[PDB]
This record gives C-alpha cells, structure tokens and sequence, in this order.
C-alpha cells in the first residue's frame, strides 16, 4: 500500500543489503534497485515498497539524511 | 566435543532435514553402510553453531559489564567474513538485552554487539570482539536492527578487497525485472 | 573513446591481452531473446536469469500453478543459434509453495558441478498470511555433464549420481528476518552458510 | 649545457672498445631460509589484534 | 591422444629489464639483464662488458633488483617471477667455480586477490628492512628482511587506495616509508605511509597527501641529501619533500610520455628519462646547501639529449657510457658527450644488440614483421644469420608473391595534424620513400608495400584511404582466374566510434613496377583475417565468417556464412575443414560442406580461453596459443552427435611467452614455427605414443638431477596457469629440458639413465637437435 524513494547510494550496495537495512521497520512487497545495462552496476538510487504506510513512515524518520558508507541517504515519496 | 557444535554426516546411492534425490523423484538411500572403494557416493555434511549458547558463553567470559547482565532478548546475526583457506567463519552478533547500569539502582534495554570467529575444521568458535552497552532510548526494534546492520555494511565496505574474476559467487534473479542478460567475460548480451 | 582496433593493435606489440582493459567498450554481440528462444515455450512463461560463470549455458524458472510448482532449466546458448534445453528440474521436491517465491540462483567460486537456488516468499502462511514467520527453501543442483561421461553412458534422460543429483531443504526463521548474503554464504567452495535464526548451518555435499 | 662531470666507477672501463655461457645448475642444493605469507585474514588480524590489546590494558588494572 | 614437443629455436630478445650493482664481487661493477625468462650477468671491464654467466630461470622475471643487508661483503639478488616465485640469490665463486646460492625462496600468491592494472611492483627498502610488493589491488605485501629467523613470516597490510599507478620506497626515513601515485574518481594524487613490522599496519606517513597531474605515472626515491620525490607526468615534473614543492611543466616533454628512467649520480643530482618517441632527457636537480650542513633542492630542469632506441629501460654504466634496453627496438650502449653533433645531438650510439620482438607476423628461411613505429623492421632468419631492414614505420603483416618475386607488406606511418591543410609524416619511413607510389580511389596512414624478394628495396608503396585500417592481407590465384592478386582487408576508423562498421576487400595485382586495384567489395565490418581455401576466399568480417567466390566478371560474390562468434579474429584450414579462433570465445571448427554450399559447425572448445594465436597440426590436432602465455591441443572426442560437437584439450603447456603467429615451416612429425612478442621463435612438432613415453621418463630423471635456481620446480614452472585453474603439463615435452640432457657431465648422465644406457639416449637427444 506504500512506495518510498532511496537515493544517494553508493555504488556497491546491493539489493539484498537495502532489504536487511530497510525490513526491520516493517513488510515490504517489493524493493527494486536501479542498474546501469551498460556496465552492469548501480544507479545509486531505487524503490522500496512497504505492505504498510505508517511503517514506511517510521523506515523515512530514521534513514533520510544518515550515512550509509559515508553519504548521506535520501529517502522520500512518490507521484 | 564441545556442546555449541553438532556435526552430521550421511551417505547416498542411486539440524536440518534433507529431501535428497535425483532429477526425477526418487529419494536416494539414506545410510552411513559399507561401500568399498570410491564406486560413485554422495556425503551431506551439516556444522551447526548454536547462537543462544555462543551469546551465553561470551557474555559470561569475555564481557566486562558480564556481572550487569540480566537476559538478553532478540538477536541478528550479520556474516563479516569467511576466509575459505583458514575455513574462519567471521560473525557479528547483533543483542538486544537487559543489564544493570555502572554504580551511578535501576534494570534498562541495551543494545551492544560480539564478534566471534568460526572454525569449521575444529567447529570451535573464538571470541575476537565485546561491545560496549549502548543504552536504547525511545528508538524501536526496527530501528535499533537497521542502524546495527548499517554498521556491519560499514565495516564489510571499508574491508573490501577486490577478488580474481573466477572466485566471483555468481548470483542470479529476474523479477515478474532486467533488460539485458550480460556474459561479462565475453561482452555478450542477450536483450530482454 | 578507445578504437576496438587501436585497443587490438597494443595487443600485438605489447602481449598484455586481458578483459580488464576492453572494460569501457561496448558489448561485441547483441542477441534479442526473441531470435533465439524456442517458440514451444512461448505458452510456458519462463523467466531467464542469465548465464552461467562459463558462457556455454543460460537459465531460467518456471513458477507454474492451489500450489505452486517451480522449475529449474538449462539452455545451451550458440550467439543467434536457438536455444536447446538440457536440463529441466523440479525446484523443492515434495514442497507446497501456497506464495510466490523471490528465488535466486547461485554458483561457487570453483565449483563448476553444483548450483543453489535460494527461494522465500514475503512473509509466511498457516491460506492465512501469518507474520512473525518466513519459509527460506534451498535446492543444491548438479548441473549437465561437460563431456562425455562414462558413468552417465550407462542407462535404461539416465544421468550418474555425481553429474544427476538434487538436494532440498526448508527452514523457518523469526524476526529479525536473517539477511540474505550470497557472495558469504558461499564463499567456501563447496559449502553453504546459513541463518536460521537460532544457529548458523555449514552445509558441505560432495560426490565420491 | 649541464652533462659535462658524469659518474667515474673506474676510468678503464670503457677507453678500450668493443665491437654468455649458460650456466646448468650441477646437483648441489646449501639452503637454509624459507618465505611463507601469513595464513589468517587481515580484518581477522587487526580484530584478533585490538581485542589482544584491550586484554592487556585489563591485565594492567586487575 | 596427442604428443606434441616443444622447443626453442631463438631465445627471447627484448629487454624488460636491466639493473647495476656489486653482485659477482665487491669490486665488479655488474650489469644484470631480464629478458624474460633469461637473467644475463656482465662484469663491467676495461673492454666494454664482459659477459659471466646467463642463467635460464624457471619462470618470467617481474622483479629484479640488488640490495646489501647489513653484514653482506656483497650485493644480493631479489627475483620475483610471473608466477609470484620469490628468491634473494647470492653469485658464489671459487677459483674457476660458479655457484648461484638461494639464500631464501617461498611462493607469495595470495588465493584471493585480483592483480593490478600498472603489474606487479617489487620494491626494497634503502636501509633493507624489508621488500614491499605490490602484486594485486588493495593489498600491499611486506617481506621483513631478517637474517636470524628459520623463515620470512611475509604478510598483507590493507589498502585504501585501489589504484596505485607507481610506489618506491623514500630516502633518509627513521621508519620505513612507501611513496605512492594513486587514482580516484577525484583524480590523481601523491601519498605516503610509515611500514610498522611491529605492528603488521601502515601509520600516516612523512608528508601530506598532494594532488598531481591526471596523467602522472612514475615515482623517483630520490637519495640522501636531497630525499623526497619525484614524480613524472605527460606535461609535468613536481618534487615533493614535506613542506618543499616544485613543480615545472616543460613543453619539450608535452609530446611523448615519458616511460623510463635512470639514476646518474649516486646523489640523484641527474637523471635519465626516456619517453615513447625514443627521445632521452636529463632532468637536473640544482643543490643549494645550507648553512646547517643539510642540502636543499633549489630547482628542476630538463634537457633533450638526442635520440635512442624506444627505451623500455635505461642504465647508466661508466665513462658517459649508457645502455638502452629495449622492447619494441634494438638494444643499444650509447656515449653521452658534452658537444653536440652535425644535427645538435649530444648521444652517439657505439654498440647495437639484435631484437626481433614483436614478431606481429613472419613467412617462410623465416621472414618476421618486426619491432613497432620507429623501430619497424623487417628480419631474414636461417641457419643464426639474421639480416635486417629497417622501414622506420610499423609493419603488420607480410606475405610473399612467388611470380612478381615480392613480398606484400602491410605498414601504418604516424601523422601530426599541422596548421594548414590536413596531415604530415614527422620522419621519412619506408611508404614515403617508394620507387613508385598510388592512392586509393596523431594519426595512422596505412599502406600496402611492394618490397623486392632479393635487394628489399621498395619498389610501390599503395596509400589506402583517409581513416582506413588494413588488417588482413593474401597474396592467392582465385577461381578459374590465371593471376595470382595481393588481397587486403580492411576497416574504418574513425575518432567518434568505438567499433568498425565498415570495411572493404580490395583486389590488387602488382605489375610493372605498379598496384593497379582489380576489385572492391564493401563489408559491414572490420576484415579481421583471410585465407585461400580451395579456390575461394575465406574472410572474417567482426563476428562472422563468409566464403567468397571470385566470379569471371572479376567480382566477389558471397556464397556461405557463420554467424556463432563474438569476434573471429583467426582462420586456418586444411582441406575443407576450418579452425576459427576467437579473441573471447576459444576456438571452434566448421567444414564447408561442397554439396550443399554451406558450412557445419563441427565442434567447438568449450573452455574460456581469450586467443592470440591458433594452427591446425593435423586433420585431428588443433593448437592454440592464448593471453595467459600457454598452449593448448584441441582433439575431436572419439556415438552421438553431441558428443562428436565438443573438442577436447588434451595437450596443456605453460610456454611462458605470447605466441602471435603459427606457421608450418624419424624421431618428430610436422613442423610448426612460432614467432613471439619478446623476439622468441619457437618450434612444436608431434610425436609417436613410445617417444612421448621415454622422453617424459628422461624429463623426470633430468628433474632430479639438473637444480633450478630459485629452487622453483620445473613441473610448476610448465603447468597451464590461468587466473580460473592451474593444471599439470600434459601431453607436451620440454624439448629445451631434454637438449640439456648433451650439456651435463657425463658421471651425471649415468645416474639420469640408471635402470638404456648413456651412449643410448646421447644419440637419441643428438637427433632431436636436428629439428631446428
Ligand atoms: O554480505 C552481504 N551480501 S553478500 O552478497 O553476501 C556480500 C558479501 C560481501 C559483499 Br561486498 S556482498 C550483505 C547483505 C545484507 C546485509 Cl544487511 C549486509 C551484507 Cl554485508
Ligand atoms: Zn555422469
């Protein structure tokens, strides 16, 4: 029922690593990271998809602005 | 011999519980008997290493806040490391747990972390790391186990060593999803 | 931009001729799935996962259906030549799936015999979603023989144990749900690691 | 300009001007020096290290 | 099953290294060279190099260099090979006796680990406290040197820094210190770190971290009193010593990088540099010396010397006497003197050593494409006399014209863009210098040569198009059609792509004095190779294979295809039957099918092997040369039609070199010559089940008898490695190993043929010297 923005990534953070940050806050449908076709790595940024709004809610109030590696996460909204 | 190991080993011809068998159905032979000579056999092998036990153990010999603790109550475990050569399974045990504070009485909710190396030779573990106890105010469940597999992240990153192309783990998924199937080697692709 | 040709020209006078040097140029074949997927199984719905480490075989699954049934195959890539299927194997023998499974599947970093599919559904059921609660489903799968094999010769689609060969297992795991960590998990050879939740399993098969 | 006072090893070595056999290691084998590299991890180490460390700066006190 | 021995004809010629020191005696000014796997040892005589002993190592040499731990009356030996096979030697000599000692030995291979871009980096410490090599990214190994221990415990300190381009060990440091250039997405940058043994880390080094120019690629140690360093760019030289910075940007250096360099002066008050064009510099480090005692540096300068060899490697001798170790060019010893010449030079060459390297093609008496730009040359190889013509251009294929007595050599000139107009040659080279000349109807300008048989004068040299590459050539007779043409592939290449996606197959044929073009077909690719093949032209075009008639009407019309390739770089046949070596995808075999006209994917090698070089030894055996430096021998599997699809590799060798050309050219069946990157040429010939059998049995024995020197086993020096596997040698003989078997005493012969006599097997390796 609720889909969030991750951004500003590193390069090297794999799908399976957003899912073991992101899943302790809640159920999540689906996660997508976003990759290059040519030169197959990270784009840096994706969607995760929580079951539930408000726990999506609580994933944005502790991940947006805080270091994962050493640059700052952006998390947000969507459409 | 000691009692946080359990080791298993069964045979086949043509813990966890295992459905072995061939490509069509049917369920091999389970057995441990007497085959002479190496005539074409399957060996299962099963390590276990039991959290609950590694925990108890370090936090009664190795942690100096030992004689604070109370109980401990969820826990994560990340892998840091696995040193296949040394067979060294480096582990990092993520607690949620209940202690006294310093003599500054009143029981409260820390969080704190214990890396531990694996053997898989001897199944012996070694402690290599005690945290200290960081106390948990106001943060949730979710909360506290995404900052602490943040920091796994962290130190895996700032560890990380290139490795040869050919002892790469291949790892394969579609979603129903990718544009373009690459055999990296030998710039090829099959567009999806 | 470096030239392919100019790139090709060093080789020649300098003998250093690796893949870590023709990195920043694009992909020397482009092949549309389309051109070289048998029209048989158009009416099957498989979902290609890619190459194998050696590039002689690509996979894919099929997540056929109360239950759901999952299908492991094998198909001989040739650049534009058709696709032939080699193997075909039921993923999680005598297992019933009643949710769609995130699978992946991986391979060792020597082991050209063995491959492991990693499977888990969302969230787990007891018809009813129940939370709290994750099914994990793993498969060891031995993959086709390179060559001729003399003990695969020997039949009455026959294949000797050491080059025919499945293992499955299945486990429950609680909050906090283990992470999923492939390139760990099988970093030793021949040996799978995995999370429990209450204890870690080193899993080792071997064929003698 | 700034050639003029190169390096003099020995002032014969090339005042007389110009214009080898290979060499079978008979059966003789005088060695007494081996070089290992260290088996265990790095990240391993440097834990294995501090943790070593700290335990020393408990011994100190107690 | 397939026997094959293997043999040296020519030894490598390309220097990769060469190094100064004290190592035969204290007294004796050493000159030591690498040219791979051979170690040349020369005293430094009153006559100008007195050659002592040439050792053949059982390995590539990556790492050469001489260093005196304290307690040492002389200079010891650091060799690292290819194969990470570490030893520190000692030369040891008793009257008229010559021993080389291994002191100590040990493989540092790290099982994880991917190696580096700039290769592997061997360095020493000046006060010997330990050896730093860099051998893969992220890591930095650290041999301790200590004298009073059973073994030296090496380790692995980790790395920040990825991409390290350069790294020496600083002068004047109380703590060993590692000075290094390395990359990042910011850029290029200069760094140090303090080496703890006691600790098993690095600590923050000397000075700060700086910035440098985006294409700065060598570090210089410079010694005491000056120390600090010095690091060299495309457009810039800058010294860093803590607080102190130079820096000068010298456009006589903007041209060509600089790619070698040499110490002069003990003190480092001089230096040699050599770039890519051949050019030879001295960098000066003006002194001032202060009042304190300590000596500072005041400034930089560079000067143009003249001109030498393409410099792989430089080193200063004695009396202004410099030797130029060259790759892609002759060695040479050169006088420096303080007045110029007739055109300003101060560099006078005095002696010039003979490189055949690159071998990029050759024919057969054996006719090579040698060296590259400059140093392009033709060379006349047979029983050695080698005779030389020098083309001042790069040659790149050659093939002869029995009935027009000529050869057809296909050669690429470099052109500056000038102010007006559009291009001009920077040297007179041989496609400038033609009796007779055409056109078709930096920069590269590629021509088809005409060069006379006996006198190797050139007779037409032919212009091929504005950006068109000639990569393929065949001189053939065609169809029904009497003449025999001089038929090139081409390629468009332009500076806006990446790919060719045009090409053409021109049609020439050579008569009096003169190239007229015949005929042009257009391709939608690049011509990567071309054979005859029974009367028609067999060409691979990208990542396919066509089959060519030649029509009566003088046209070229197509009459089969193979598609199944990634890029189908090389093509051989015999009879109807095609051996198709691809540059990522291994190698593979197909049959034109007459009946049909067609061709039939017969069986391919399903092995990752990335191709430099293949050839068909029989209707059965197939040799492949790939980028790891071994050769491999594909067999077809001898029920069904998939089983007979898959070629087998029955024959794995480790020859140590890169093979680019095969061609053909009783004890041994066949003959197949191999022309190599480092000048090597090579011979592979087959051999009968019981041949193979005793000559293995004689290499075990000679195993056990003849020492190596390093202590590195002759059986892991010939093992099939690649970054994937390493396998046992299988199939193949070392015909160098068993030639030796003539030159060993014979009290030592006896105890090799104990339980077949000596006089037996004397006569048995005599006869298989004969091969070549
Ligand atoms: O280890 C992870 N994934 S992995 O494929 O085994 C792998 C190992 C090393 C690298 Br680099 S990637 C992973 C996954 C989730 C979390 Cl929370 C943390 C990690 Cl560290
Ligand atoms: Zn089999």
């Amino acid at each position: 029922r609720m889909r969030l923005y991750v951004g500003s990534l590193h390069f090297n953070i794999t799908e399976d690593m957003l899912r073991g940050i992101f899943e302790p806050f809640g159920r999540i449908e689906s996660i997508q990271l976003m990759m290059d076709s040519e030169t197959g790595r990270s784009k840096g940024y994706g969607f995760i998809t929580f079951s539930d709004s408000e726990c999506a809610k609580k994933a944005l109030e502790q991940l947006n602005g805080f270091e994962l590696a050493g640059r700052p996460m952006k998390v947000g909204h969507v459409t | 011999e000691p009692g946080y190991v359990n080791y298993t080993k069964l045979y086949y011809v043509l813990s966890l519980p295992f459905v072995v068998t061939d490509l069509r159905g049917r369920n091999l032979r389970p057995m441990r008997e007497r085959t002479a000579v190496q005539g074409q056999y399957l060996t299962v092998e099963q390590l276990t290493l039991d959290f609950e036990y590694v925990i108890n153990e370090v936090i009664r010999h190795d942690a100096t806040w030992g004689h604070q603790f109370c109980s401990f109550s969820d826990y994560d475990i990340v892998i840091l490391e696995v040193c296949p050569e040394t067979n060294q399974v480096l582990i990092n045990i993520g607690l949620l747990l209940l202690a006294f504070p310093s003599p500054t009485l009143r029981p409260k909710t820390y969080h704190t972390s214990l890396k531990v190396a694996w053997d898989l030779n001897t199944g012996i573990f070694e402690t290599v790391s005690v945290g200290d106890l960081t106390e948990v105010k106001g943060q949730t469940s979710g909360s506290v186990w995404s900052s602490y597999r943040k920091s796994c992240v962290d130190m895996v990153m700032k560890w990380l060593v290139p490795e040869s192309s050919g002892r790469y783990v291949n790892r394969m998924t579609n979603e129903a999803s990718l544009k373009v199937l690459a055999d990296s080697e030998r710039y090829t692709w099959i567009v999806l | 931009r470096e030239h392919v040709l100019k790139q090709l020209e060093r080789v020649k006078i300098s003998g250093q001729l690796s893949p870590r040097l023709f990195r920043k140029l694009p992909p020397r074949v482009c092949v549309s799935l389309k051109n070289i997927v048998d029209e048989d199984f158009l009416y099957a719905g498989h979902i290609f996962l890619g190459f194998s480490k050696c590039g002689r075989y690509v996979l894919s699954y099929t997540s056929s259906s109360s239950f759901y049934i999952y299908h492991l195959y094998w198909w001989e890539f040739n650049v534009h030549s058709k696709l032939k299927l080699v193997r075909q194997v039921r993923l999680f023998q005598d297992e019933e799936i009643y949710s769609d499974l995130y699978l992946t599947v991986c391979e060792w970093p020597s082991d050209a015999s063995k491959v492991i599919v990693f499977g888990f559904n969302t969230r787990s059921a007891n018809m009813m979603s129940d939370e709290n609660h994750r099914d994990i489903y793993v498969s060891t799968v031995a993959v086709p023989p390179p060559g001729r094999c003399a003990a695969c010769q020997d039949a009455s689609n026959a294949q000797c144990l050491r080059h025919g060969f499945m293992l499955h297992t299945k486990y429950q795991v609680v909050y906090p749900f283990p992470t999923f960590q492939p390139a760990f998990q099988l970093k030793k050879d021949q040996v799978v690691l995995l999370n429990t939740s209450y204890s870690l399993v080193a899993c080792a098969v071997s064929v003698h | 300009d700034f050639l003029k006072g190169l390096p003099v090893y020995n002032k014969s070595n090339f005042s007389r001007f110009h214009a080898p056999s290979v060499y079978l290691p008979t059966r003789e084998y005088p060695s007494e020096q081996i070089i290992v590299t260290e088996k265990t991890n790095i990240l391993l180490r440097y834990l294995h290290q501090q943790w070593d460390k700290k335990n020393a700066a408990k011994k100190r006190d107690q | 099953m397939s026997y094959n021995y293997v043999v040296t004809a020519q030894k490598p010629t390309a220097v990769n290294g060469c190094v100064t020191g004290h190592f035969t005696s204290a007294e004796d000014l050493n000159l030591l060279i690498a040219k791979n796997t051979r170690l040349e040892i020369y005293v430094v005589t009153a006559e100008g190099l007195r050659p002592v002993k040439e050792v053949g190592m059982y390995g590539k040499i990556a790492v050469m260099e001489l260093f005196r731990p304290k307690g040492e009356s002389k200079d010891l030996l650091f060799i690292l090979t290819a194969k990470y096979n570490a030893c520190i030697l000692e030369y040891k000599q008793s009257g008229e006796s010559i021993d080389i000692i291994t002191r100590a030995h040990g493989n540092v291979q790290d099982r994880i680990g991917r190696p580096s871009e700039t290769g592997i980096i061997g360095i020493i410490d000046p006060e010997c406290r330990m050896i730093g090599l860099r051998l893969y990214d992220g890591l930095f190994k650290v041999i301790p040197l200590d004298r009073d221990n059973k073994e030296l415990k090496a380790f692995n300190i980790r790395l920040e820094e990825l991409h390290v381009i350069d790294v020496k060990f600083l002068y004047g440091c109380q703590a060993p210190t590692i000075c290094f250039v390395y990359q990042d997405p910011q850029g290029r940058h200069v760094k140090t770190y303090e080496v703890s043994l006691r600790e098993k880390e690095f600590n923050k080094g000397p000075w700060k971290q700086e910035n440098v120019e985006a294409e700065a690629s060598m570090v210089i140690a410079v010694p005491e009193p000056f120390g600090g360093a010095i690091i060299i760019g495309q457009e810039s030289i800058t010294y860093h010593n803590g607080d102190k910075y130079l820096a000068i940007a010298p456009p006589i250096i903007k041209q060509s990088t600089i790619v070698c360099h040499n110490r002069v002066d003990p003190n480092g008050s001089r230096y040699l540099l050599g770039d890519m064009e051949g050019r030879l510099f001295m960098l000066l480090l003006e002194k001032e010396e202060q009042m304190d005692g300590t000596v500072t540096l005041k400034d930089l300068r560079v000067e143009l010397l003249g001109e030498t060899s393409i410099a792989e490697c430089l080193t200063y001798l004695d009396n202004g006497v410099v030797f130029v170790g060259s790759r892609l060019g002759d060695s040479q010893l050169v006088k420096l003197n303080v007045d110029s010449n007739e055109q300003g030079s101060y560099v006078v060459a005095m002696e010039t050593f003979t490189n055949l390297g690159p071998i990029v093609d050759m024919c057969v008496q054996l006719v090579t494409c040698s060296g590259a730009f400059k140093e392009g040359s033709l060379r006349i190889i047979r029983n050695l006399h080698i005779r030389t013509v020098p083309l001042y251009e790069s040659p790149r294929k050659i093939c002869y014209q029995e009935v027009s007595q000529c050869f057809g050599v296909l050669s690429s000139r470099i052109e500056v863009q000038d102010t007006s107009g559009g291009t001009t040659a920077l040297r007179p080279s041989a496609s400038t210098q033609a009796l007779s000349s055409s056109v078709s109807s930096e920069v590269e300008v590629h021509n088809l040569l005409i060069i006379d048989q006996h006198t190797f004068e050139v007779l037409h040299a032919h212009q091929f198009l504005q950006n068109e590459y000639a990569l393929s050539l065949v001189s053939c007779k065609l169809g029904k059609d009497p003449n025999t043409y001089f038929i090139v592939g081409t390629a468009m290449v332009y500076p806006e792509e990446a790919e060719p996606k045009q090409g053409r197959i021109v049609v020439f044929q050579y008569s009096d004095g003169k190239l007229q073009t015949v005929a042009e077909k257009e391709v939608k690719g690049a011509v990567y190779s071309m054979v005859e093949f029974n009367g028609k032209l067999l060409a691979s075009i990208n990542s396919t294979v066509r089959l060519y008639e030649w029509t009566t009407e003088k046209e070229l019309r197509t009459e089969c295809n193979h598609y199944n390739n990634i890029m189908a770089l090389y093509l051989k046949t015999k009879g109807d039957f095609i051996l198709v070596g691809d540059l990522m995808r291994s190698v593979l075999l197909l049959a034109y099918k007459p009946m049909e006209g067609n061709f039939e994917e017969i069986a391919r090698d399903f092995n990752p092997n990335w191709m430099s070089a293949v050839e068909i030894l029989d209707d059965d055996n197939f040799l492949g040369a790939e980028n790891a430096f071994n050769l491999f021998v594909c067999q077809k599997d001898s029920t069904t039609d998939e089983e007979r699809q898959h070629l087998q590799e029955v024959g794995l060798f480790h020859l140590g070199e890169f093979v680019n050309v095969f061609c053909h050219g009783t004890p041994t069946q066949g003959s197949v010559l191999f022309g190599t990157v480092n000048g090597m040429i090579g011979l592979v010939t087959s051999l009968s089940e019981s041949w193979y059998n005793l000559l293995l049995d004689m290499q075990n024995r000679l195993n056990k008898v003849i020492k190596s020197v390093g202590k590195i086993e002759h059986s892991f020096w010939r093992s099939f490695h690649t970054e994937r596997k390493t396998e046992p040698a299988t199939g193949f003989i070392d015909g160098d190993l068993i030639e030796s078997f003539l030159d060993i005493s014979r009290p030592k012969m006896q105890e090799v043929v104990a339980n077949a006599t000596a006089d037996d097997l004397i006569k048995v390796v005599e006869e298989l010297t004969r091969i070549h």
